[PDB]
C-alpha cells in the first residue's frame, strides 16, 4: 500500500510552498493595482515607466490612452542630480 | 580595439569631440597639426569638465556673496515618489 | 580615485614594511591589484567607455592565474624545507 | 525592435524639446545671478559653436 | 546592618509535593513542560557498545522496535549526545576512556547502565580485570537488568528515564531558590 | 513597506518550515524503505519531531574546546547558514513572483553558492587538530571540484537563453523543459548536487574520517543547529536550481482553456488560482527532487575520496567540455542563436 | 536615509582603510586572510554603488570563491611561522612610513591632473563639488548590458586577446603541474 | 528598501537571535576534562604538520584556472547572437586551446594518489 | 626521513566498534604501520573457567563471539564429550547441526550487514535484522533466551524442541531465499560496492596459511578447506 | 547614457519654453497604448520621422536646437494617428493595450485582440501593420497560426470578442 504517514511531511512542505506562492502572487497583484508584475525590464522599460508616472499623476502603473497630454506634463520633467562618484 | 564603444555597445560619452579632432588630425600634417588645438581642447573638456567646474566655482562664489533676492524660474527638488504628483 | 588609491598605497606599504610573514606579502599583492581595478572601473563609468571594463576583466583573469602560480611556487619552496620562516623567501 | 524604432522619433523629439527648455532656463538663471559683475554667462566653454547642454549642476 | 529578623515559613512543601497555584506557578509549569517535552522527544544517546549487550541495542533500532519512531538517534560524538548508554562489560583498561567520554558530554546529561556487567560486573564480577559496576566511574540514572536485557527491557528503561525527565523541575526549581 | 514586510515574513516562514519538515520527511521515507515507521510519536504522526530536536538543541550547552578559536567556531556555521538562506531571495514561484527580481539572478545564485565552501574550510581551523585539518581539506576539495560541474551546466543552459534573469529562463521553457533535449545533463546535475551538498554517497568527511562525525564533531547547541539547517536548506535550494534550469520551474501545463471556462474576467480569485497552480508545480518538482536525495541515500554505499575526485575530474569534466563544444555547434548548424 | 545613503561611498572608503590596517596588523595570518575577504566585500559594495553590480558579483565569484579559498587551503596545509607587530620590530619604520604615505598619496592624486602648476595639480584632486546631470535619450532599442558588451568586444574586436588569455590559462595549468608533481 | 534588501538584513538577525537564545538559556559549566578535544575517548600527542600528497595541493590549485576558463564563457553566452558566427568560431578556438591543457592534466595523471606500497611480483629463483 | 602521522582509530568510533584501539601510522594517505591495541574487553574468562565446573563454565562460551552463541557452546561441548568418551544421541546431533546452521545464518546476517553499514550501505542492516529477529524467536522458544541460550551442553541439548517449531522453521525457510536475493540486488553487482571491495585486503594462499587465517579468510584465497567436510562432527 | 548612480535626486525645471519657439501638443498616451499604436504611427509618420532623424544627423551636434520644427511635425503626426484611433477603433485598441498590461508588454500574449485592432485600423484608417526587412519566404510572426510561444492565460475579454467577431464575420 501507499504509506500515508510517510507522505504527510511531503504534503506539509508542498502545501506550505503552494500557499506561500499563492499569497505572494496576490500580494504582488495588489501592489500593482490589479495587473501582473513586470519582469526582465531593461533601461527602455524603466524610462517608459517613469514617463508613465509623469502622465498618469503618479498613480504607479496606471495607463492613459488619450492622444494629447495635460498641461502639467510640460513642466513635470525630471532630470537626476547625481552625487560626484569619488 | 574597443575605442569609441560605450558601456552599451554604442558611442561613448565624448565620441563626437574625439571624432571631430580625428577628422582634424587626418586633414592636417605635422607642421599644420597645431591648427587642431581647439578640437583637442574640446575633447579634453568633455573628458574632464575642467573649464565647466571653474565657471561653476565662479558663479557659486558670486552667489554665496549675495544677499539680494533672485527672481527667475527656479529649480525644484522632489522625492522620487512625487514624480508626477499634483 | 580615492578608495582605489588608498587601497593601493596602503597595500604597497604593508608589502614593503612587512616583517611578519610571507602570506601578508601574497595578500598585499592581491589587494594592490584590487585597488588598481577599482580606479579603472570608476574611470570606465565616468567615460561610459567599455575599454576600461575590458581591461578590468583581463586583470581579474590574470590575477587568478598569478595567484595559482605564486602558490605553486610557495609549495615547491616548502617541499625542500618543510617550514616557512618569517623571512621565508 | 521595430515597434521601438517607430516610437523612437516622438520620444526623442519630446526629450529634445525639454533639453532646449531647461538649458535656456539655466542660462537665464545664471546670467541673472551674475548681473552686476564682469563675466559673460553666454560664452561656451567649448570652442566649436555647437549646442552643449550643461553637465555638472550646483548641488540643490 | 539593617534586616534583623525573618518571616520564613515552617511548613513550605517539598519539591515532590508542591503543586501550582499562582499562575506564575502555572507559567513556570508550562515552560518546564515544554523543555521536558523536548528532552523526551529528542533523545540522542552516545553508545558505549562494549559487548553482547550492544547487540540488543542494535535490535532496538531494527525494524521490529524502531527506536527512531520515538525520536531516538544514536550519535558518534559525545558533543552531540544527551544520554550515555553503558552496554557491556567495563574493564579496568577501559575505565578512564569511559570517564573521558562521559566528561565531554554537554549538559544536561544522563547515563543508563544496561546489563549485569555494567550494572555490577555480572558473570565477570570476580575478575582481576573488570570494574564491578560502571557506577564506580560515572553517576547512573537508570539500571536495566538482564544478561542481556531484551530490546523491550531496554525500551522500558528508556521510558523510565523519560519519566524522570518529565518530572524534572527546572524553572520551578529556580523559583524555589 | 507593510506589504514588503508581510511578503518577506510569508516567504521566510514557508522556507524555514519546509526545511524543518524535510528532516522529518527524510526520517520517515528512509524508515519505510527500511520496513520501519520513523517518527510517529513526537506530535501527532510525528509531526512535531523537528521542533523537538530544535528546542532540545537550543537548550544544550555550547562547548568551546581548549585549543579552539572560539569566535571562528561560532561564526563559521553562522555564515554558512546565512549564505544558504540568502540564496532563496531569487527563487520565483511564478512570473516575477520573487523577493528579488534581479536581471543578474543567475550570477547571484552562482556567487552565493561559491560562498558555500567556507564552513568546511573554517571549521577545521576552529580547533588545533590535524585530523580536523585533513578532513576539512578533503571536504573542501570535493566541494570546489563539483562546483565546477554545476557552473558548467549553468553556462550550458544559458547558451539556450542568453539571459541571467531566472524568470526569463523559466519562461523560455514553455516550449519544452530543458531536461528533454539535455536529459544527460539532468542526470549529471543531480549527481553533482548530491556531491556538492556532501550527501551520501558523497559523504566521506562525516562517515569515513579521523574524527568520528566530520568537522561538526566538536559542535554542540546552536552551532550544530546552524550546520544542520544550512545543510537541509542547501538541499532544497540546489534542487530549486535544478528545477528552474532543467525542469521548467513553476510551469506545469497550459491552463488557458480551463481558466477561460472558470472565469470571465480578472479577479483576485483568478490571480490566486493561477498563483496556486504555478507554486504547486514548482513545489511538486522540489518534492520529487528531495525524495530522490533520500532515495539515493537509501540505496547506495559511499565513495572514497580518490574515487570521487576521479569521477569529477576524469569522467564528468571531459564530458562537460565536449558538451561545451557540441551545443553552440548545434545552434550554429540550425541558425538558432538565442537573441537577448 | 539621505545622510547615511549620501555617504555610503565615504563609509566604504573608511571601512577599506580600516580593513587594510587590520589585514596588516592581524596576529594569525588566517585572520589576515579573513580581513582580505572583508576588504573584497567592501570593494563589491563600492562597485555596486557606482553602478557595476555585475562586477560586484564577479568579484565575489572569483576573488572570494576561488582565490581566497586557495589562500585558506594553502595556509591550512602549510606550516607558517609569523611574528607579531611590536615596537621593537616595527617602530623603526615609522619615519619612512610617514614620508612614504604623504609622498605616494599626494603623487597618486596628482598624476590625474593636466595643470602646469604643481599646487594646482594637487588641488584639482579635491575639486568635485558638483553633481552630474543624468539625462535620458531613446537611441538604444536593444537590451544590451555591460556583460553583453564585454562579450561583444572580447569575442570580435579583441578576439586575439581572448586567445592569448587562453594561452595564459594553459600556463596556469602546465606550470603548477611541472613544479608540484614529480614525474616517474 | 525593497524586499531584497530587507530579506538580506533579516537573515543574519535571525541567526544571531537563535545564538543569543542558546547563550541565554543553556547552562555553561566548562571544566578541564570537558574542554578536551574529542578523539575517540583518548588523547594524542601534538605533532608536526602531516606530510601531505601533492594531489591535495593540485586539486585546489587547478580549480582556479579551470574555474576562470568556465567563467570566461559568461560574456560569450550573454553575447552569442550579436557575435554569431565569427564569435562562435573564436569561442571554439578558445575551448580547444583549454582542452589541450585538460589533455596534459589527464595524461600526466596529475590528480592520482598512487598507493606507494604495491604487492611484490618478483619471481622466486633458487641458485641450485 | 619519512615521518609518520599517528591516529587512534577508536575505541569510541563507529567503525572501531567501541572497543578496538587501532593505532595507525599514515604517510599522507597510506597506512605504513598498524598496531591494534586490544584487551579493552579482556574479562579474564580463561581464569574464571578454572574455578567453575564444566557445566558452570558452559555459559562463558555464549559470551565469546556473542552473535554465534550456539556454535561456541558446540565447540566446548564437543571437547568435553571427547574427554568424557560419551556419544550424543542422534536427535541431539541433528538439533545441534540445525541450530548450528541457524546460528551461522544469524552470524552472517550480522557480519555482512555490519560490513555494508561500515562502507555506507545502510539499508541491508535493517532488512537483515528483521530476519535475525525471526531466528531469535526460535532461539528463545527452545532455550528461553534471545542471545545467551546455554542450550548446547556436553551430552546433547538441555531440552527437547517444543511442539510447533519444525513447522515454523520451515515457513521461515520458504521466504528466506527471497530475503537473500534482495540484499544481493543491492550489493552483488553494484559498481560502488565493487569499488570498495575488489582487490581490497588481498591475501595470498601461502600467506593465509602462514598467518593462521581460517574460514572465509582462507577459502577466499582458493584453498578448499572446511572442517564440516574435512573432519565431520 | 548611463542610469544614475549611488545617490541622486530628481529635480524639475519651472521655466517656460522661450516664446520664440512655436508651441506644440504633446503625446498623451502611456507605454501600453503607445506600444499598441506603434506600428500604425510608423506607417503614417515614416517620412516625418526620417526627416527628423536626417536633420539631427546633418546638424552634427546641435540637433536638439536645430530640429525643433521637424520634431514639432513628428509629434503632431503621432497625435493625429492616436486621435484617429480614439475616434474610430477605441474598444479594440483598449482591448489590446489592457491585454498588454496583463502580459508584461509582450505582443505574443495578445494576438486575438491585435487581430481585431488591425482589422479595424485597416478598414477605417487605411494603415497596415508590416514588419520591415523580411524576405517573401519569411513569414511575419504576428501573422503566424499555431505559434510555438503562447500566453499562459488567453485574455478573457479578448477571447470573447474574438469569438464574437468570428460569428459576425468581421474576422
Ligand atoms: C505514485 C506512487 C504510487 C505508485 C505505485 C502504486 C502501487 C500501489 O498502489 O499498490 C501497492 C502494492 C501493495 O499491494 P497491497 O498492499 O497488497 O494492496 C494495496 C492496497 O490494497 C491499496 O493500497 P492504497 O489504498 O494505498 O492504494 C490506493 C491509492 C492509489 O492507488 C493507485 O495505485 C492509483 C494509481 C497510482 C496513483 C497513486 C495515487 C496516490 C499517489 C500518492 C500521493 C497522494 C496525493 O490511493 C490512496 O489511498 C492514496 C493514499 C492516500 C493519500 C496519501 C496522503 C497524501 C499526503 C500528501 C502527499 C503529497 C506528496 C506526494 O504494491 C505494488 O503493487 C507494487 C508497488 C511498487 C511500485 C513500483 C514503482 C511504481 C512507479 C514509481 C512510483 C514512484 C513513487
Ligand atoms: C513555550 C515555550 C517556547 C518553546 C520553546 C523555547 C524554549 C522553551 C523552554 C523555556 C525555558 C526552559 C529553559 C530554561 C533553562 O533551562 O535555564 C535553566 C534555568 O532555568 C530558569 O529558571 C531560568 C528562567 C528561564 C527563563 C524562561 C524564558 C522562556 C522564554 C525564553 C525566550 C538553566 O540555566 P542557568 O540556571 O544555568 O542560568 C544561566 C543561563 O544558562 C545563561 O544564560 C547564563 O549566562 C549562565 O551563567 C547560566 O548560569
Ligand atoms: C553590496 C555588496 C555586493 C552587491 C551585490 C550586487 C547584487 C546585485 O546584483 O544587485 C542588483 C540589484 C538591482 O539590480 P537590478 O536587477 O538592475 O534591479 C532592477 C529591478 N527591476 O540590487 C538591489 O536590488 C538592491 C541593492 C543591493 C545592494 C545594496 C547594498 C548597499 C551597499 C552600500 C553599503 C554601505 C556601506
Ligand atoms: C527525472 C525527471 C524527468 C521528468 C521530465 C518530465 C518531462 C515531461 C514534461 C516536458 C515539459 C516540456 O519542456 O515541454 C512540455 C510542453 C507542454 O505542452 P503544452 O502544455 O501544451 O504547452 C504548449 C506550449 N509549448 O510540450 C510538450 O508536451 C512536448 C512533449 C513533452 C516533452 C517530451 C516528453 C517525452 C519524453 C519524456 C522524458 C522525460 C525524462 C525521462
Ligand atoms: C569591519 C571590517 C569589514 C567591513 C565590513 C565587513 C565586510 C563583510 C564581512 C564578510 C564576513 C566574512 C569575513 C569577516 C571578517 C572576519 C573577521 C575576523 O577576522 O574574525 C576573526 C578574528 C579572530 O581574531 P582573535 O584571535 O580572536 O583576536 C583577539 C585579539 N585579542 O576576530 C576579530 O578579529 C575580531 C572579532 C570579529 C567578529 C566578527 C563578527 C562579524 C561576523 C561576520 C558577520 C557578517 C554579517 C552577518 C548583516
Ligand atoms: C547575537 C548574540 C551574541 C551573544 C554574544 C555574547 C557573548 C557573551 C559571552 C561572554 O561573556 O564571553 C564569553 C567569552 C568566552 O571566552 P573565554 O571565557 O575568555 O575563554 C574560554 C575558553 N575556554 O569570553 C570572552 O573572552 C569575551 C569575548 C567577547 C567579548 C564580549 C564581552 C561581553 C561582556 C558581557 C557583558
Ligand atoms: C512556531 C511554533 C514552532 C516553533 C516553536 C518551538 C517549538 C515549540 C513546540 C511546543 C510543542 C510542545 O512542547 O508540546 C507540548 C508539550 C507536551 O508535553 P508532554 O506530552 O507531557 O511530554 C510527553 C513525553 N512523552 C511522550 C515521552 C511521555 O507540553 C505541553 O503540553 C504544555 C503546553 C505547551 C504549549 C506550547 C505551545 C507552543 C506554541
Ligand atoms: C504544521 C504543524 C502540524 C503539527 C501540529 C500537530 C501536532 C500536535 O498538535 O500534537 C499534540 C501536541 C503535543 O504532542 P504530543 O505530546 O507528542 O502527543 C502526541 C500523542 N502521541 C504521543 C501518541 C503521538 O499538543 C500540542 O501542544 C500542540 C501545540 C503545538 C504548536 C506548535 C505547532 C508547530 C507549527
Ligand atoms: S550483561 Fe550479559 S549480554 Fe550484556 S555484555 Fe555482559 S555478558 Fe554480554
Amino acid at each position: 500500500a501507499i504509506p500515508f504517514e510517510a507522505l504527510l511531511p511531503y504534503g506539509i512542505i508542498f502545501g506550505l510552498l503552494t500557499a506561500g506562492g499563492g499569497a505572494m502572487q496576490v500580494l504582488h497583484v495588489y501592489r500593482n493595482g490589479g495587473v501582473r508584475d513586470r519582469f526582465a525590464i531593461d533601461q527602455w522599460d524603466s524610462q517608459m515607466m517613469e514617463r508613465d508616472l509623469r502622465l498618469n499623476g503618479g498613480q504607479g502603473r496606471k495607463q492613459v490612452d488619450q492622444a494629447t497630454a495635460p498641461e502639467a506634463f510640460k513642466h513635470n520633467h525630471v532630470w537626476k542630480s547625481e552625487r560626484p562618484l569619488i | 580595439t574597443a575605442a569609441g564603444i560605450s558601456l552599451t555597445g554604442g558611442r561613448n560619452r565624448c565620441f563626437s569631440e574625439w571624432q571631430s579632432f580625428m577628422h582634424c588630425t587626418a586633414k592636417t600634417d605635422a607642421k599644420s597639426r597645431a591648427q587642431c588645438l581647439p578640437n583637442f581642447e574640446d575633447y579634453m573638456e568633455c573628458l574632464h569638465h575642467t573649464k565647466e567646474k571653474a565657471r561653476l566655482r565662479e558663479i557659486e562664489s558670486v552667489l554665496k556673496q549675495k544677499k539680494e533676492g533672485l527672481e527667475a524660474p527656479p529649480v525644484k527638488v522632489i522625492p522620487v515618489k512625487a514624480i508626477g504628483l499634483v | 580615485m580615492f578608495i582605489g588609491t588608498i587601497i593601493l598605497v596602503l597595500s604597497f606599504l604593508g608589502f614593503v614594511f612587512n616583517r611578519r610573514n610571507i602570506i601578508l606579502a601574497f595578500i598585499c599583492l592581491e589587494t594592490m591589484l584590487l585597488g588598481i581595478n577599482l580606479i579603472l572601473l570608476r574611470n570606465s563609468v565616468l567615460f561610459d567607455d567599455i575599454s576600461g571594463s575590458l581591461f578590468a576583466i583581463v586583470i581579474i583573469i590574470l590575477a587568478g592565474v598569478e595567484s595559482a602560480i605564486g602558490l605553486s611556487l610557495l609549495v615547491s619552496y616548502y617541499r625542500l624545507r618543510g617550514v616557512i620562516n618569517s623571512y621565508g623567501i | 525592435l521595430w515597434a521601438r524604432i517607430y516610437l523612437m522619433p516622438l520620444l526623442q523629439a519630446e526629450e529634445d524639446r525639454q533639453t532646449v527648455r531647461r538649458s535656456i532656463a539655466q542660462l537665464e538663471r545664471e546670467k541673472e545671478i551674475m548681473k552686476g559683475t564682469g563675466f559673460d554667462v553666454d560664452k561656451s566653454v567649448y570652442n566649436d559653436g555647437k549646442f552643449h547642454a550643461p553637465a555638472l549642476m550646483i548641488p540643490p | 546592618p539593617r534586616v534583623s529578623s525573618s518571616s520564613m515559613p515552617t511548613d513550605f512543601p517539598l519539591p515532590s509535593q508542591q503543586k501550582p497555584n499562582s499562575a506564575v506557578d502555572y507559567t513556570l509549569t508550562t515552560l518546564d513542560a515544554v523543555a521536558n517535552w523536548a528532552r523526551q522527544g529528542s533523545f540522542w544517546p552516545v553508545t558505549f557498545g562494549l559487548a553482547c549487550c550492544a547487540v540488543e541495542m542494535m535490535h532496538v533500532s531494527a525494524p521490529r522496535y524502531d527506536q527512531d519512531r520515538l525520536g531516538i538517534i544514536f550519535r558518534a560524538s559525545p558533543r552531540q549526545s544527551d544520554i550515555m548508554i553503558v552496554a557491556g562489560t567495563l574493564t579496568n583498561k577501559m575505565a578512564p576512556v569511559l570517564r573521558q567520554v562521559y566528561d565531554q558530554m554537554p549538559e544536561p546529561r544522563w547515563v543508563i547502565s544496561m546489563g549485569s556487567c555494567a550494572n555490577g560486573g555480572g558473570y565477570y564480577h570476580f575478575s582481576y580485570s573488570v570494574v564491578r559496576g560502571c557506577d564506580r566511574i560515572v553517576p547512573v540514572d537508570v539500571y536495566v537488568p538482564g544478561c542481556p536485557p531484551t530490546s523491550e527491557a531496554l525500551m522500558y528503561g528508556v521510558f523510565q528515564l523519560q519519566r524522570k525527565m518529565r518530572n524534572t523541575k527546572i524553572t520551578r526549581m529556580w523559583y524555589r531558590k | 513597506m507593510i506589504i514588503n514586510i508581510v511578503e518577506i515574513l510569508i516567504f521566510l516562514v514557508c522556507v524555514l518550515f519546509s526545511v524543518a519538515y524535510l528532516t522529518v520527511a527524510e526520517r520517515k521515507t528512509l524508515a519505510y524503505m527500511q520496513r520501519r515507521l520513523g517518527p510517529n510519536f513526537v506530535g501527532y504522526y510525528g509531526l512535531l519531531q523537528a521542533f523537538a530536536d530544535a528546542v532540545k538543541l537550543l537548550l544544550k550547552e555550547i562547548v568551546l574546546p581548549k585549543e579552539s578559536n572560539y569566535i571562528i567556531l561560532v561564526i563559521s556555521p553562522l555564515i554558512t547558514l546565512i549564505t544558504a538562506l540568502i540564496g532563496w531571495v531569487v527563487i520565483p514561484l511564478g512570473p516575477g513572483i520573487t523577493l528579488g527580481e534581479l536581471n543578474l539572478g543567475i550570477l547571484f545564485s552562482l556567487a552565493i553558492g561559491s560562498l558555500g565552501v567556507f564552513g568546511s574550510l573554517l571549521s577545521g581551523w576552529s580547533s588545533n587538530s590535524k585530523y580536523s585539518l585533513l578532513g576539512s581539506i578533503r571536504s573542501t576539495a570535493q566541494l570546489i571540484s563539483y562546483e565546477l560541474i554545476l557552473t558548467s551546466i549553468f553556462i550550458i543552459i544559458i547558451m539556450f537563453v542568453s539571459s541571467l534573469n531566472i524568470t526569463t529562463i523559466i519562461e523560455t521553457q514553455r516550449v519544452v523543459w530543458y531536461c528533454i533535449p539535455l536529459l544527460p545533463l539532468l542526470l549529471i546535475f543531480f549527481i553533482a548536487s548530491v556531491a556538492e551538498t556532501a550527501r551520501p554517497p558523497f559523504d566521506l568527511t562525516e562517515s569515513e574520517s579521523e574524527l568520528v562525525a566530520g568537522y561538526f564533531t566538536e559542535y554542540s547547541g546552536s552551532p550544530f543547529v546552524f550546520f544542520f539547517l544550512a545543510e537541509y536548506s542547501n538541499i532544497i535550494l540546489i534542487s530549486a536550481f535544478n528545477g528552474y534550469l532543467l525542469l521548467g520551474g513553476y510551469l506545469s501545463f497550459n491552463y488557458s482553456y480551463l481558466f477561460n471556462i472558470l472565469f470571465n474576467d480578472y479577479s483576485y480569485v483568478s490571480f490566486l488560482f493561477e498563483g496556486l497552480i504555478n507554486s504547486s508545480a514548482y513545489a511538486i518538482k522540489l518534492v520529487f527532487l528531495m525524495f530522490s536525495f533520500i532515495w539515493v541515500r537509501a540505496a547506495f554505499p559511499r565513495f572514497t575520496y580518490d574515487n570521487l575526485i576521479n569521477f569529477c575530474w576524469i569522467i564528468l569534466l571531459p564530458l562537460l567540455f565536449g558538451i561545451f563544444l557540441i551545443i553552440p555547434s548545434t545552434l550554429y548548424i540550425f541558425d538558432s542563436f538565442p537573441t537577448l | 536615509m539621505m545622510y547615511l545613503t549620501y555617504y555610503f561611498i565615504e563609509i566604504t572608503i573608511f571601512l577599506a582603510i580600516l580593513c587594510t590596517i587590520f589585514i596588516i596588523s592581524a596576529k594569525n595570518p588566517m585572520v589576515s586572510i579573513l580581513y582580505m575577504i572583508a576588504l573584497f566585500v567592501i570593494a563589491a559594495m563600492y562597485l555596486y554603488l557606482i553602478g557595476l553590480g555585475i562586477f560586484s558579483l564577479l568579484y565575489i565569484m572569483i576573488y572570494i570563491g576561488a582565490i581566497a579559498v586557495l589562500f585558506l587551503f594553502i595556509i591550512t596545509l602549510l606550516d607558517i611561522n609569523s611574528t607579531e607587530l611590536s615596537v621593537k620590530s616595527n617602530i623603526r619604520d615609522l619615519p619612512l612610513v610617514l614620508i612614504s604615505l604623504i609622498v605616494l598619496t599626494i603623487s597618486g592624486l596628482m598624476i590625474y591632473s593636466n595643470d602646469s602648476i604643481l599646487i594646482n595639480k594637487l588641488l584639482e584632486a579635491f575639486g568635485n563639488d558638483y553633481n552630474t546631470i543624468i539625462t535620458q535619450d531613446w537611441f538604444n532599442i536593444e537590451n544590451t548590458t555591460l556583460l553583453t558588451t564585454i562579450g561583444n568586444v572580447l569575442l570580435t574586436n579583441n578576439a586575439f586577446i581572448l586567445l592569448v588569455l587562453a594561452i595564459v590559462l594553459l600556463l596556469g595549468i602546465i606550470g603548477p603541474i611541472s613544479i608540484t608533481m614529480k614525474h616517474k | 528598501m525593497n524586499t531584497f534588501i530587507i530579506f538580506i538584513i533579516l537573515i543574519p538577525i535571525v541567526g544571531f537571535a537563535l545564538l543569543a537564545v542558546n547563550i541565554l538559556l543553556a547552562v555553561y559549566k566548562p571544566y578541564n576534562e570537558k574542554l578536551g578535544a574529542f578523539e575517540c575517548g583518548l588523547t594524542s600527542f601534538n605533532q608536526t604538520r602531516l606530510a601531505f600528497n601533492a594531489a591535495f595541493i593540485l586539486v585546489a590549485i587547478l580549480f582556479l584556472p579551470f574555474d576562470l576558463e568556465i567563467s570566461t564563457l559568461l560574456p560569450y553566452v550573454m553575447s552569442i547572437y550579436l557575435v554569431s558566427n565569427y564569435g562562435f568560431t573564436i569561442v571554439l578556438l578558445f575551448l580547444l586551446i583549454l582542452i589541450i591543457g585538460f589533455v596534459y592534466e589527464i595524461n600526466t595523471n596529475a590528480l592520482k594518489i598512487n598507493k606507494h606500497n604495491k604487492p611484490n611480483t618478483d619471481s622466486l629463483i633458487y641458485k641450485l | 626521513r619519512i615521518r609518520a602521522f599517528t591516529i587512534n582509530f577508536g575505541p569510541q568510533h563507529p567503525a572501531a566498534h567501541g572497543v578496538l584501539r587501532l593505532i595507525l601510522e599514515l604517510s599522507g594517505e597510506e597506512i605504513i604501520r598498524s598496531d591494534p591495541h586490544v584487551g579493552l574487553l579482556h574479562r579474564g574468562t580463561e581464569k574464571l573457567i578454572e574455578y567453575k565446573t564444566y557445566m558452570q563454565a558452559l555459559p562463558y562460551f555464549d559470551r565469546l563471539d556473542y552473535v554465534s552463541m550456539m556454535t561456541n557452546e558446540q565447540v566446548f561441548s564437543l571437547a568435553v564429550e571427547k574427554l568424557l568418551n560419551v556419544e550424543v544421541p542422534l536427535r541431539g546431533k541433528y538439533i545441534r547441526t540445525m541450530f548450528g546452521e541457524i546460528t551461522r545464518v544469524l552470524n552472517h546476517l550480522m557480519s555482512v550487514c555490519s560490513h555494508a553499514m561500515d562502507v555506507g550501505a545502510l539499508t541491508p542492516f535493517l532488512w537483515g535484522f528483521e530476519e535475525r529477529e525471526k531466528l531469535m524467536e526460535f532461539y528463545e522458544r527452545v532455550s528461553g533466551a534471545r542471545l545467551h541460550a546455554a542450550y548446547v551442553r556436553p551430552g546433547g541439548v538441555s531440552q527437547d524442541l517444543p511442539a510447533g517449531l519444525l513447522d515454523d522453521i520451515y515457513m521461515w525457510a520458504t521466504q528466506f531465499g527471497d530475503r537473500l536475493d534482495e540484499i544481493e540486488e543491492l550489493l552483488t553487482d553494484n559498481r560502488i560496492w565493487k569499488l570498495r571491495t575488489v582487490n581490497i585486503g588481498t591475501v595470498t594462499a601461502q600467506d593465509a596459511l602462514n598467518l593462521g587465517l581460517s574460514g572465509p579468510m582462507l577459502r577466499g584465497s582458493g584453498i578448499p578447506f572446511d572442517i564440516r567436510k574435512n573432519a565431520p562432527y | 547614457p548611463r542610469e544614475a548612480a549611488a545617490h541622486w535626486v530628481p529635480f524639475e525645471d519651472k521655466a517656460n519654453m522661450p516664446d520664440n519657439v512655436p508651441d506644440v501638443v504633446e503625446v498623451g498616451a502611456t507605454s501600453a497604448p503607445l506600444l499598441s499604436a506603434s506600428y500604425f504611427i510608423g506607417a503614417k509618420c515614416k517620412p516625418y520621422n526620417d526627416d527628423f532623424m536626417l536633420c539631427r544627423e546633418e546638424s552634427q551636434g546641435s540637433g536638439a536646437i536645430d530640429c525643433l520644427k521637424e520634431g514639432r511635425r513628428v509629434t503632431r503626426c503621432a497625435v493625429s494617428v492616436i486621435e484617429d484611433i480614439n475616434k474610430s477603433c477605441l474598444d479594440e485598441f483598449r482591448l489590446h493595450w489592457q491585454c498588454l498590461e496583463q502580459n508584461n508588454h509582450q505582443l505574443s500574449g495578445c494576438r486575438k485582440a491585435e487581430a481585431l485592432l488591425n482589422k479595424c485600423v485597416f478598414t477605417k484608417l487605411n494603415l497596415e501593420k508590416k514588419i520591415p526587412g523580411l524576405r517573401p519566404d519569411e513569414e511575419p510572426v504576428f501573422l503566424k497560426k499555431d505559434p510555438w510561444i503562447k500566453p499562459a492565460v488567453d485574455d478573457f475579454k479578448s477571447v470573447r470578442a474574438y469569438a464574437e467577431a468570428k460569428k459576425n464575420g468581421t474576422l
